[PDB]
RNA sequence: GAAGCUGCUUUGAGUGUAGACGAUCGGUCUAAGUUCCUUGGAACAGGACGUCAGAGAGGGUGAGAACCCCGUCUUUGGUCGAUUGGAUAUGCCAUAUAAAGCGCUUUCGAAGAGUCGAGUUGUGCAGCUCUAAAUGGGUGGUUCAUCUAAAGCUAAAUAUUGGCGAGAGACCGAUAGCGAACAAGUAGAGUGAUCGAAAGAUGAAAAGAACUUUGAAAAGAGAGUUAAAUAGUACGUGAAAUUGCUGAAAGGGAAGCAUUGGAAAUCAG
RNA sequence: UUUCAAUGGCCCGUCUUGAAACACGGACCAAGGAGUCUAGCAUCUAUGCGAGUGUUUGGGUGAUGAAAACCCAUCCGCGAAAUGGUGAAUGCAGGUGGGAACGCCCUGGCGUGCACCAUCGACCGU
RNA sequence: CUGCCGAAGUUUCCGGAUAGCAGAAACUCAGAUCAGUUUUAUGUGUAAAAUGAGAGUU
RNA sequence: AGAAGCUCAGACGAGUAGGCAGGCGUGGAGGUUUGUGACGAAGCCUUGGGCGUGAGCCUGGGUCGAACAGCCUCUAGU
RNA sequence: AAAACUUUCAGCAACGGAUCUCUUGGCUCUCGCAUCGAUGAAGAACGCAGCGAAAUGCGAUACGUAAUGUGAAUUG
């Protein structure tokens, strides 16, 4: 439409086409090797974090989570020590 | 739609302080149903607590009769007749700052 | 409830059955479905 | 001047990709920091509890974290907020203390010369 | 049964959804009219198309 | 109004059923029911479960086993706590009203079920809703 | 169905690419199937045509005629075959062009380059 | 925060190699009928018999092609090179007489001026005149609360009719859609600033009409090519207005129209 | 269908006026050509739910087109209380009459009496 | 494009609100009320038989 | 018995402003017709025929040469 | 009162370019990306092919040279 755009529409030189428009592709994992091995590329990060035994956010989630199946006072607290947390997943144990 | 418009047929014819209010009759409705089955109609030593502030209400008004079961009403403000009916029903009012 | 027989890969009836879900007893409304479909089949319309 | 929202689905997917790109960079760790719990500043909202910006310097000190390593392990600091009541202090100390118990800290590599 | 629930049981995969209830119980009024209860009380059935 | 603007097939089925009952009987009840089925939603206000409970045991009470009939929705009344035994036939019941009546009370009926039980409207209380809106 | 967002299913863009493709691409556009004996010999479904290739016309008015390739007219997608011509009014011979997809290769013009291409496309030479 | 003290916890602005995980660029790899009959100039049509399918998107090919061709799917990858990113493992080097966090104090703690502000004149900001302070000053609220100006930097979420590309659409279909589907800001107009069109389609293939004859020639007539010249470049289809020819009929200063029939023509049951 | 005969037939649109006539428009044909889209408000109707109601700011999710469909955490909008701070059954959430509808009778009588409307009544509009 | 319903053509108060004529929706009314009408009676006006029509309101 | 339907009887019929209802046609979309089509789709022409009160529809013949329609809904640069 | 002329109807031929069918174009929406110049840019002028006017390409190395990829054309 533009004089610049019509300039290369009538020009014989081919366009500088780069085929980078692949949507639906989720970024692959670098960083941790243990995460990369146990990470599957189809699932979302919230699904991968939950499966691996990790937290995607330490806060509340600002939406309704998915449901795939029908599931079935200072002193005593300021100085208390939380007895760590158990490792439920082999990856978390790893 | 343009098709159902009547101009398709004219073709050819030349053309303050935030304080929501709750009344006494709805005080028991605010409480869930399983607690009402447990506390309403039974003379239990422990009484249910209805914090009407957490349910988005600022003042408790006096419309309605409460059942004779006592209940502790925690609120910010309460009409004078409302807490009259509350102790007549056996309950108490704890004003919340 | 009524039961529906399950069919194997070769079309033979399997001995297992499932009770008919309540959704199959829901009211069948041509008028309501047509109106919902009219509005829902409009939600992937690009502008012009 | 009319603003249109035809790119509303395009924006939603772009952010989900951006979250995915974050997790690619930093995989074993959450894509969000831990925010404190605070009470909104009005008579209309003070009954509720929402997420603040960061944990005050007293909340970090009471929990056992220093204000220098707090950012390293992902704990935001708010130098502006202060603890006017023990209720707010004890609430956010346990928010950190739960965080520290649930946290795995991978060791770094420390350079050490031949002599001391 | 979990996706849609029933008319008295909540859907497990849809929070607070019950199946809709119908206007009528039996959707066949022809047998409703020809039932014994209604036929025994209706007045005398007048003629069909009459002679001019 | 010779027909309703509603395209609901089941409302048309009710209209067909009460077209026959109105003309093949001599019940002023059935003629009234047919007219109210034709009436638009504006002219068919909802009636509360409490007003139904009131109008049954009102003044001399004497509700006995009479079935309440309203051409409209029977909305629940959460203010009233202990629900009496009632038998109501209506176009629609809100999920609360249907659950409350069934749990502590009698039964809910549709307009076709009532036409089978009381084709001539015998022992039926025809109740309307307040139009003051 | 296409699933890539990099391939265009537009008729407008497909005709523009086909009719504006350069000679290096028109070489791959004008391919012909190998014959039965050649296919069972080379395990190759199809090859791009080349001058001095013995083919056999399969479809058209010239069905059954056999000959070599004298010139692949890449700029109009036509193949020219010897002894397949049209006699004009003035007696001159105008060779008749056939689309490459309408012939079948019966004897390849093997070179070093074609041999590597044969074994490149999963074939045995 | 400085300075002292204390005793616990800390540490590389190096330099190679290896392999893994990513990003970018280019090359490369890819399943199944072109079997039979009929129609046709051409089969890609209909029928018969089959095949492939993680491929039945789309386009090309002499008419509707999943199986003739490019592709498509596999690819949310194989392979070959490149160019790179942050980690991991490991080698070498390390100027540590060093640097830091936390904790303790019988020791200290600087904080931005023709700026704030007052007056006045303009539209918080600016001009003019005057011109400060140090628990001072700013801003709020009924003494209190909050903040720390007159110096500076800073990613992400955000915008995007342009620039480099891409994929689409219940959009327009050549008086439409951009002014411009062709030739387009072109031809053309104006001293100049500027203004600014019209114009798409032969056929599958140019096979674009050899040859003969008339004619000064343009062309005509036979001929020839084609499935077709009722496709001849004044080229798909060819409407109406309008014009010529032929046939039929009517007409003494309008005509068209309507009703009922005759005559002539032509249909129907 | 064309034509003839008898009978009839003033040029259409617009404008002005009580009304015409005037006054404009109309050489002919083809194509184009004028109550549209959107924001708000109100009526009516339909639909879903109903003292509730509203998923689509956003998040989750969606391999087959992923701008669709699907799921919903916290808020918020309107409604549920009015009056000018306070803040509602006195009395089956009040009696009388008319009244839809039903029942019992031996047309009419009796009982029950929705909606709505006049009536005495209250409570802080209910 | 066809079909159905169908006016006002002007009072009364300040361009209007009003009324009037035309429709719609929802009510009650048939042992009832109406009427561009005529008689009868009382003194042109008022009141109660003839004839026609189902008549009302919001 | 497409109760949306079937049937009987009577009365009525101009109609501006206005009010109300049912229909005809067009481009594109979802569904559908085991739909039509190079043995000729669409278009166009015709002193050919038929249907409808009407908007219009179907068809014979000729011409033409690649697409098109009926029904149910959606939509509008109708 | 025959022809001409005028008019009407039909046929053929003209003129015209409607209609139909499509279409390497427009328009609209979304998506990814960030890259002009004193190391001479955008724009202008003149040139360059065996046979060329525009467009395209290019700059006296002038419808291009080097390198790389492909592997046998270009075509009036």
């Amino acid at each position: 439409a533009n004089p610049r755009q019509r300039n290369k529409q009538r020009s014989g030189k081919p366009r500088l086409t780069r085929r980078n428009a692949n949507k639906k592709a989720k970024a692959k994992i670098y960083g941790n090797f243990v995460i990369q091995q146990n990470w599957d590329k189809h699932a979302t990060l919230r699904q991968n974090y939950a499966r691996l035994g990790l937290l995607a956010t330490p806060n509340y989630v600002t939406g309704g989570v998915e449901k795939l199946y029908p599931d079935p006072t200072l002193d005593d607290v300021l100085d208390k020590e939380i007895s760590i947390a158990p490792a439920k997943t082999e990856v978390v144990r790893q | 739609p343009t098709h159902v418009s009547k101009t398709r047929k004219l073709r050819g014819h030349v053309s303050p302080l935030w304080r929501p209010t709750v009344n006494l009759d709805r005080l028991w409705t605010l409480l869930p149903n399983e607690a009402r089955d447990k506390y309403l109609g039974k003379n239990t030593e422990v009484a249910p607590v209805i914090n009407v502030l957490q349910s988005g209400y600022g003042k408790v008004l006096g419309k309605g009769r409460l059942p004779e079961t006592p209940v502790i009403v925690q609120t910010r403000y309460v009409s004078r007749r409302a807490e009259e009916k509350i102790k007549q029903a056996g309950g108490v009012v704890e004003l919340i700052a | 409830r009524p039961t529906v027989s399950i069919y194997n890969k070769d079309g033979s009836v399997s001995s297992e059955t499932l009770a008919l879900p309540f959704v199959f007893k829901a009211p069948i409304r041509p008028d309501l479905v047509r109106s919902v479909h009219t509005a829902v089949a409009k939600n992937k319309r690009q502008p012009y | 001047y009319v603003k249109t929202w035809f790119n509303q689905p395009g924006r939603k997917l772009r952010r989900r990709q951006a979250r995915q790109t974050k997790a690619a960079k930093i995989a074993p760790r959450p894509v969000e920091a831990i925010r404190p719990a605070v009470k909104p500043p009005t008579i209309r909202y003070n009954m509720k509890v929402r997420a603040g910006r960061g944990f005050t310097l007293e909340e970090l000190k009471a929990a056992g974290v220093s204000r220098r390593v707090a950012s390293t392990i992902g704990i935001p600091v708010d130098h502006r907020r202060r603890n006017r009541s023990e209720e707010s202090l004890q609430r956010n100390v346990e928010r950190i203390k739960v965080y520290l118990a649930h946290l795995i800290v991978f060791p770094r590599k420390a350079g050490q010369p031949k002599k001391g | 049964d979990s996706v849609f629930g029933s008319t008295t049981e909540v859907a497990q995969l849809k929070k607070n959804y019950f199946l809709p209830e119908n206007i009528i119980s039996n959707a066949d009024v022809t047998r409703l009219i020809n039932s014994d209860e209604i036929q025994s009380i209706v007045k005398a059935a007048g003629p069909s198309r009459v002679k001019r | 109004r010779s027909k309703p603007a509603s395209e609901n097939v089941y409302l048309k089925l009710l209209v067909k059923l009460y077209r026959f009952l109105a003309r093949r009987t001599d019940s002023r009840f059935n003629k009234a029911i047919l007219k109210r089925l034709f009436q638009s939603k504006t002219n068919r206000p909802p009636i509360s479960i409490s007003k139904i409970a009131a109008l049954t045991s009102r003044k001399s009470a004497s509700s006995q086993n009479k079935t309440t009939v309203v051409v409209g929705t029977v909305t629940d009344d959460e203010r009233m706590l202990t629900v009496p035994k009632l038998s109501i036939a209506a176009l629609r019941f809100t999920k609360s009203a249907r659950a409350r009546i069934l749990k502590a009370g009698g039964e809910v009926l549709t307009l076709d079920q009532l036409a089978l039980r009381a084709p001539t409207g015998s022992n039926t209380v025809l109740v309307r809703g307040k139009k003051h809106a | 169905m296409k699933f890539s967002r990099d391939v265009t299913s537009s008729r407008r863009k497909q005709r523009k690419a086909h009719f504006g493709a350069p000679s290096s691409v028109r070489r791959v556009l004008m391919s012909a199937p190998l014959s039965k004996e050649l296919r069972e010999q080379y395990k190759i479904r199809s090859l791009p045509v080349r001058r001095d290739d013995q083919i056999t016309v399969i479809r058209g008015s010239n069905k059954g005629r056999e000959g070599k390739i004298t010139s692949v007219y890449r700029k109009k997608f036509l193949l020219l075959i010897e002894r397949v011509t049209r006699e004009k009014a003035n007696g001159a011979s105008a060779p008749v062009g056939i689309d490459a997809s309408k012939v079948v290769i019966t004897k390849l013009h093997l070179d070093k380059d074609r041999k590597d291409l044969i074994v490149r496309k999963g074939g045995k030479v």
